[PDB]
């Protein structure tokens, strides 16, 4: 049974409450993981690309492989102590 | 007139146990060139050597690996990359 519990922002949670305080935690330690699985498909993809095509993987999917080359720095493990110790716009 | 009591009866200590025959021949300038250099430091002194090797490795090095730590310190972001693109921050 996959179970799916619910999202919560740390934005307007009122951090006194451990309840939602760590519901915020979680939520965004998972869609990060989430946020990653596209990064781990997307590399599956482009290595079958690479081994039907063979002599012409350099313009089969030219796409794939600069797709891959721009998720790389923005899909990984990056913490949720950056967004909840600091606020943007204030 | 103050001795510790008649009433004592005290015997010798032994540790017990059996005499395990020696495996082992000790070798005197073995014995004594590993008792001087265990002890070492209490006979350590001041040379020219001794400040020559304390000048490089206490003050000198740290001092070199202290200017590339912090003066390279966000620079490099080889995450990615593609050609022309700026491979440093600074
Ligand atoms: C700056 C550098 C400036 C130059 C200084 C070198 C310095 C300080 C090094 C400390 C460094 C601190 C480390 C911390 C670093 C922090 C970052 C070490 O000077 C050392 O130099 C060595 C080589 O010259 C000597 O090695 C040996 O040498 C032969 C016997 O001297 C052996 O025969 C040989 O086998 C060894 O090779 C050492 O004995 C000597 O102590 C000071 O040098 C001077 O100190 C003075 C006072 O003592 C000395 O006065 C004399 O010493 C008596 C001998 O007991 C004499 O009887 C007496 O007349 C007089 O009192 C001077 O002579 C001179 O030494």
């Amino acid at each position: 049974e996959h179970q799916r519990p619910e999202l919560v922002s740390f934005d307007d949670i009122n951090y006194n409450d451990h309840k939602k305080v760590r519901e915020a935690q979680e939520s965004y330690t998972r869609e990060q993981f989430i946020r990653l699985e596209a990064l781990k498909t997307v590399r599956k993809a482009l290595e079958k690309c690479y081994e039907e095509s063979g002599p012409n993987h350099f313009e089969d999917c030219k796409n794939l492989a600069e797709q891959y080359l721009d998720m790389l720095p923005t899909h990984r493990l990056q913490g949720y102590l950056g967004y909840q110790r600091n606020d943007p716009s204030k | 007139e103050l001795k510790p009591s008649s009433a004592i009866q005290r015997g010798p200590l032994n540790k017990g146990g059996w005499d395990a025959p020696h495996a082992l021949h000790n070798d005197g300038a073995i014995d004594r060139y590993a008792h001087w250099r265990t002890f070492y430091q209490e006979r350590f002194k001041y040379t020219r050597a001794t400040g020559k090797s304390t000048l490089i490795f206490l003050v000198a090095f740290p001092a070199l690996i202290g200017y590339v730590a912090y003066q390279s310190e966000g620079l490099f972001e080889f995450a990615g990359k593609r050609r022309g693109e700026s491979v440093t921050t600074r």
